[PDB]
RNA sequence: GAUGGGGUAGCAGAACGUUGAGUGAAUCUUAGAUUUUUUUUUUAUAACUAAAUAUAGAUGAUAACUCAAGUGAGAAUGGU
């Protein structure tokens, strides 16, 4: 119904759920950007 | 004394005992806001329920893809892949490029060389001067 | 498990086909042949060549650690009487290393830089010509020598594959006819 | 030339003159005994089982030998007790009585002196070495011509040569 | 330099520079890890917007 | 392409053939009446049927790139059959691009000074195709003047017999007969 | 460049050199030249 | 021999052997009339637990 | 039909005996000199093929063995032999681009030819036993 | 999430079972086109092709793995490759009787019937995995197949103190292809040399499962069709795994044997010599018979070259290119069975 | 089992691409939009698959149809 994407094609090969525990156990991002926050040393110099 | 050689192993000859399609895979990529992509779901309701039908050795697989242009990747046995994008194209005209897919093969595309391919040896040994009847110069 | 440094110059006064060829001498030599034949060189960027030289081997002993085997390496050939390794670069040279951290230039090269300058040539009949003064900069690749006893390795094999040289060779006949011809 | 059709035809070989006299009006089976090395799969008549069938005349009958290069003759000159002689003086003094000195001495091969009897291990290593320090002194030319001798000797025996 | 430096550790693993030891960058003047004045105290004069 | 596939390295061996310029050639002779009046093969016939052979022509795997060409012993070149009176009005010529450095020289003179192997060599090189093999091709092809030469040792043998002997053609036949006994 | 005045970069990297060739220090691999969550 | 075909403008053609002799196009808008195996098929193929070949024959 | 020649009834099966055969197939009169197990690649697109077809090839010129050849005058029968291929599909070649051009005139116009080529596989290559006929 | 539901509706316990549940095949669209691919007959269900993936690695039940349907198979594939064997080349040694059959249904062959199949690899066994994919596990080594061949009591000392090991008891005691009898988890690796075995040996139990999948459904003749369509209909020239040593020894013996006269090597016809690449055409004649032919560079070379073709010629032979087979007499009523030749064995020589 | 196939001056027909605009307050994008490259496939002045590098949620990109042109350059001792 929907679009395939990278995630789903390592499900279907049983990958994906490696790379949960490994991205868990280094504390990386699973599925998402995480809470670090957007790049701002040019935006406290003032860049327009 | 004769030792036997273990590093050679026999080759597989497709036709030969067994035939075996080479394309095994098929994934038919549509879209439903891209213009293009409208004779593509005419492919997919008229013509590929059939089609699919007549290959059953051969897996489909009809997912969507907005933004992007139809295209038909068909994946092999050997390892390649051949896509073809669809775009603006009449359902007849899906079939007629799917219908390459199915009878193409992975190899890369070659110019005309020889149209005879053999790896038997030939039946009259390779000529030798020294197996005739001489030659007086 | 190979060290490398790539260490950049400063500015120097000169042209590309002058500094040139004070790079080419320096290829596949060791930092200390390289900074003697820089010493005794009567061009003046050898003075120069070889402050740089000089600075990027305090680099790689610092930030990349290399070059720092030689106590170490100098016991097993004296202590244990052990035969030194013997290699030949690609251009054919036959070396004897008893040090493999011994620091050497693998590669190296030369790039321009900004103009330094511009002067102006007055010629006759009132004509006025600009002369650019240049600035170029040369990049040297500091390496081990474990580098060259693997690419030396590296080179034997490749040789050794290549099999025997056969008196008879089926040599293949590149033309198909649809009949025999014998 | 220009076109690949163009080089096909300046290229071109005709086939066999046997090939050209084709048959009118009718088939026929001619013999063409083609100018070549023929296979290890033609067996020779010499090789058949008695059983086989296939045996049979030659093709041409149903429409001195070269001269010699080795023919070796073996001989057996040493008998039982003289074979006890040839271990005691190989164990006793192996670097006089070597193999060429007992080959000579009982009219023999110098294999067979080395079939009966083996120097002792102490001379054996002695002999290896020489070989060892020979090799040393040859150069980067001479040491890859001898060993491509030597591999050369390997695929005649495997078939690639 | 960020994007050039993470690369070397992943790749280099236990020969990975020790760059707090390197040299200043003449293309700013500054050490490793370390900002300059004008940007650790942000006195640079910003638009009236 | 089974046809090819096999070994060919007896295909691409360098064969060593013999010929003698005073023996009648019935072949490249151009008078074939009576018996006694065949004469050998003149200088220009001799050599087109060398250059052949040097080309591999005469091979069914020959192609123009790949240098499969073969060895020629010719002997007797003192006794170099020719008509008419080329022997004495024919001229070679030569310039090495100094004006006025126009150096000739006829066929007998040039027989004295390197015998008549040298005028079959000019022959030959200029029925082979001018390219980078031209001097392969060319040495070869060894001339000699008389009847000796050091590949007596290599001429392509069939049974103890050289070709050209007079029972060559015997011992051929005899090794045939001996290859159908088999399957 | 051999007549730049040397700052206080390059006269700590000199006394360094000294300490590593001689065997006073040993080289280990940096430690912070970026802030991976991986860490080996 | 031919294969199973699809004619765009005729249906699905059964496969046909010329040797033992029947060119058949079964049409219709249900994956049954085709003349294929559906899902359908397989289903029942899969709960025939029971069937079992000839003694003799294994 | 017409019966075979004597001769040919008599060598056919030392013909059949002998360890390797070919034959020489004639495909819309171009021959192509195969063996089993051989793949052919037409210089065309056969029309009305998919792969896994297979084909009963009936027009061969020459069947032979090292020794012996036969040759039928315009064609072998096809009662002695029997030949067949399967289809292995269809493959192309890479697009080449013509370019004709005419000295001091800039038009140059380009000649786009993409070709397709049915590759077969010579899966059967016997000789029939004529005892009967 | 919300926005990415799952494709493939499957309940939450499912990524902790070893591989896929019997009803997962029934929807899956890769086992239904590797069904179809092999012409399987009917009566195959899918439900039995899914467990032909399923290596012991992947399940440890004796029940939804592939160890009991691999070995049934390749009881079969090991008779009918070696019966045909020894009617097509009844002279064959035994040392190159054994890398014939393993040419043709070893793991190396088998590996390449898998792939020429369309079988993909899974990353790692799970319940998630479609059972269209083959699933192993590389990392552990401790899986094996039983095999009839037993274990050797010197196998301690054969491989350290290179003890001798004769060809005749490979028979009984080495396996069937004449080799010896037992000769949480981190991915941040890379292939390993024994993962690349592992995995071969994955493939070869796949294809060795298919014929006993059809064994057990389709019975025993659409098995032997199988295996004589796939793996017999391979191509490999058995010249060419001869490796001679001291040939000529073993030609003078052979004929010894046969009571032939002792053989001669005669200088058929020679050019070049004295050159850099001569040749030397010399024949072994066995008194008026020619044995063999060789042509070489040099004069001893062609003689060992024409010792050999004259040995192969003596072991390469065959009674026909569709010799009758001994499992064709099991089958419906067909012509009786003629005598098949036996060779006394292999020369034996100094 | 349709017929036809060189081309300058020149005439005629049918299309692609570029820039901006409308549908558009639309569609898509950390499950990777976009990335001047490389690669792959398709009768192909074009687009497409994949890969590598960097990292954007809109001052981003975008199919399809239509509208308007500062719309296509190996050639002007052309200009910068
Ligand atoms: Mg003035
Ligand atoms: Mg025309
Ligand atoms: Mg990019
Ligand atoms: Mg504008
Ligand atoms: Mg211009």
């Amino acid at each position: 119904p929907r679009r395939v994407t990278p995630v789903d094609k390592e499900r279907m090969v049983g990958r994906w759920k490696v790379i949960q525990k490994e991205l868990q156990k280094r504390e990386l991002p699973v599925l998402g950007t995480g809470n670090h926050g957007k790049y701002v040393e040019l935006k406290w110099l003032g860049s327009k | 004394t004769v030792k036997a050689l273990t590093q050679i192993s026999s080759a597989g000859r497709n036709g030969v005992g067994a035939f075996v399609l080479q394309c095994k895979k098929l994934d038919i990529h549509y879209s439903d806001w891209a213009g293009s992509s409208r004779g593509m779901n005419g492919f997919i309701k008229s013509l590929l329920p059939k089609f699919a039908a007549a290959n059953p050795q051969i897996e489909f697989v009809v997912s969507p893809r907005p933004a992007k242009h139809p295209i038909l990747m068909g994946h092999y046995i050997n390892g390649r892949t051949k896509a073809i994008c669809v775009r603006n194209m009449e359902p007849l005209e899906i079939l007629k490029k799917a219908e390459l897919l199915r009878d193409a093969s992975g190899e890369k595309p070659q110019k005309f060389k020889k149209p005879v391919t053999s790896t038997n040896p030939s039946v009259r040994g390779v000529w030798s001067p020294y197996h005739g009847q001489g030659m007086a110069v | 498990t190979e060290r490398k440094l790539v260490y950049k110059t400063g500015y120097l006064p000169t042209s590309v086909k002058k500094l040139v060829h004070l790079s080419r001498q320096i290829r596949g030599k060791t930092v200390s042949e390289a900074l003697v034949q820089m010493q005794f060189s009567k061009k003046k960027m050898a003075k120069e060549v070889k402050t740089e030289l000089l600075r990027a081997e305090a680099k790689a002993i610092v930030t990349r650690g290399m070059g720092l085997g030689k106590a170490a390496a100098a016991a097993a050939q004296k202590e244990t009487g052990a035969e030194p390794v013997k290699i030949q670069t690609k251009d054919g040279k036959h070396l004897e290393i008893r040090d493999p951290t011994r620091i050497y230039v693998a590669e190296t090269f030369v790039n321009k830089g900004f103009t330094r300058g511009v002067e102006l040539d007055y010629r006759a009949r009132g004509r006025v010509f600009k002369m650019n003064k240049p600035t170029t900069t040369m990049t040297v690749v500091l390496k081990e020598e474990k580098t060259r006893i693997r690419e030396h390795q590296e080179r034997v094999a490749k040789k050794l594959r290549q099999g025997p040289w056969v008196h008879l060779p089926d040599r293949p006949v590149t033309s198909q006819r649809q009949f025999y011809s014998w | 030339q220009s076109t690949a059709n163009r080089t096909k035809r300046m290229l071109n070989i005709p086939p066999h003159e046997s090939f050209l006299n084709v048959p009118v009006e009718g088939d026929r089976i001619i013999f063409n005994p083609p100018s070549s090395e023929a296979s290890v799969y033609h067996t020779p008549f010499k090789f058949l089982p008695r059983s086989d069938p296939r045996r049979r005349a030659n093709i041409y009958k149903l429409f001195d030998l070269p001269p010699v290069l080795y023919n070796p003759t073996k001989s057996y000159n040493v008998t039982p007790e003289q074979v006890e002689e040839i271990r005691e003086l190989r164990a006793k003094d192996p670097k006089k009585y070597s193999v060429t000195y007992l080959s000579n001495k009982y009219n023999c091969t110098k294999v067979f002196i080395m079939m009966c009897t083996q120097a002792p291990r102490e001379h054996q290593e002695q002999h290896k070495l020489a070989r060892a320090r020979t090799a040393e002194n040859w150069g980067p030319r001479r040491a890859a011509a001898k060993l491509d001798a030597r591999r050369r000797k390997e695929m005649l025996h495997r078939g690639e040569i | 330099a960020a994007v050039e430096a993470r690369n070397e550790d992943w790749m280099l693993g236990p020969l990975a520079p020790r760059r707090e030891l390197d040299e200043i960058t003449l293309s700013n003047g500054n050490f490793f890890g370390s900002l300059s004045p004008t940007r650790a105290l942000l006195e640079s004069e910003v638009s009236e917007e | 392409m089974s046809q090819t596939v096999g070994a060919t390295r007896l295909a691409y061996s360098r064969v060593w053939h013999h010929i003698s310029a005073v023996t009648p050639h019935p072949t490249l002779s151009t008078i074939k009446a009576p018996s006694e009046a065949i004469t050998p093969p003149s200088l220009g016939r001799l050599a087109s049927r060398i250059a052949t052979i040097l080309m591999g022509k005469h091979k069914p795997i020959w192609d123009p790139s790949t240098d499969c060409g073969d060895y020629v012993v010719v002997t007797n070149c003192a006794g170099l059959y020719t008509t008419g009176h080329k022997k004495w009005r024919k001229t070679y010529y030569r310039h090495n691009t100094r004006p006025g450095s126009l150096q000739a020289i006829t066929m007998d003179a040039l027989m004295e000074k390197h015998g008549g192997a040298e005028v079959l060599r000019k022959a030959v090189s200029g029925m082979l195709p001018k390219n980078r093999l031209r001097d392969k091709r060319l040495a070869r092809l060894k001339a000699f003047e008389g009847d000796a030469h050091p590949y007596k040792e290599n001429l392509v043998r069939f049974g103890g017999k050289v070709v050209g002997a007079p029972g060559w053609e015997e011992a051929v036949k005899a090794i045939r007969e001996a290859d159908m006994e088999r399957l | 460049p051999s007549q730049f005045e040397v700052t206080k970069d390059r006269k700590a990297i000199k006394a360094r050199q000294s300490k590593f060739l001689s065997g006073e220090e040993t080289w280990a691999p940096g430690k912070v030249n970026a802030f991976l969550n991986s860490k080996i | 021999k031919q294969v199973r075909r699809f004619i765009p403008g005729v249906g699905v053609q059964d496969e046909v052997d010329f040797s033992k002799v029947g060119a058949v196009v079964r049409d219709g808008k249900r994956a049954g009339d085709l003349g294929v195996r559906t899902r359908s098929d397989w289903e029942v193929i899969g709960k025939m637990k029971s069937v079992l070949p000839k003694v003799k024959a294994l | 039909q017409p019966p075979i020649s004597q001769q040919v009834k008599e060598l056919l099966p030392v013909l059949a005996a002998q360890p390797g055969h070919y034959t020489t197939i004639h495909i819309h009169g171009k021959p192509y000199l195969v063996t089993e197990g051989d793949t052919v690649k037409l210089p065309f697109k056969m029309p009305g093929v998919a792969p896994g077809d297979v084909l009963r090839l009936n027009r061969a010129s020459v069947i032979g063995s090292r020794d012996l050849t036969l040759q039928g005058a315009p064609y072998v029968d096809e009662r002695l032999f029997e030949c067949r291929a399967i289809v292995m599909g269809t493959e192309s070649e890479p697009m080449r681009v013509m370019i004709k051009k005419k000295r001091r005139c800039r038009k140059k116009k380009h000649v786009f030819s993409k070709h397709k080529y049915t590759v077969l596989r010579i899966n059967q290559l016997k000789i029939n036993d004529v005892s009967s006929l | 999430n919300d926005r990415f539901p799952p494709l493939e509706p499957l309940p939450p316990a499912a990524e902790s079972l070893p591989s896929p549940l019997p009803e997962r095949a029934l929807t899956s669209a890769k086992l239904a086109a590797l069904h179809a691919r092999l012409n399987l007959s009917p009566k195959i269900p899918l439900q039995t092709l899914a467990r032909t993936l399923v290596d012991a690695s992947a399940d440890e039940n004796p029940q939804f793995n592939n160890a009991n349907l691999a070995f049934v198979g390749q009881t079969l594939i090991n008779y009918h490759i070696a019966e045909w064997l020894l009617c097509k080349y009844p002279r064959l040694p035994q040392g190159i009787l054994f890398s014939a059959m393993k040419a043709y249904a070893g793991p190396k062959p088998l590996l390449q019937i898998a792939r020429s199949w369309g079988v993909d690899t899974a990353a790692v066994p799970g319940g998630e995995v479609d059972p269209g994919l083959l699933q192993f596990d590389a990392l552990k080594p401790g899986v094996a197949i039983t095999n009839f061949g037993y274990k050797r009591t010197e196998l301690a000392y054969l491989e350290k103190f290179k003890w001798r090991r004769g060809m005749a008891s490979r028979v009984v005691l080495d396996d069937d292809f004449g080799d010896v009898v037992r000769s949480d988890v981190s991915y941040d690796r890379y292939g390993n040399p024994d993962t690349r075995a592992a995995a071969e040996r994955a493939h070869a139990y796949f294809v060795r499962a298919v014929v006993g999948a059809i064994y057990a459904h389709c019975g025993r003749e659409a098995a032997k069709a199988f295996v004589k369509a796939h793996i017999m209909s391979r191509t490999l020239d058995i010249a060419k795994l001869f490796e001679f040593k001291y040939p000529t020894r073993e030609l003078a013996a052979l004929c010894a044997r046969e009571d032939f006269e002792p053989p001669v090597a005669r200088l058929l016809s020679e050019t070049g010599r004295q050159s850099r690449t001569p040749v030397f055409v010399v024949g072994i004649y066995s008194g008026s018979d020619k044995l063999g032919e060789g042509a070489a560079s040099s004069l001893d070379h062609a003689r060992f070259k024409a010792a050999m073709n004259a040995l192969k010629a003596w072991y390469l032979y065959s009674p026909g290119e569709n010799p009758r087979v001994p499992s064709d007499m099991l089958e419906e009523g067909a012509k009786p069975w003629t005598p098949a030749y036996i060779d006394m064995g292999e020369v034996i020589s100094r």
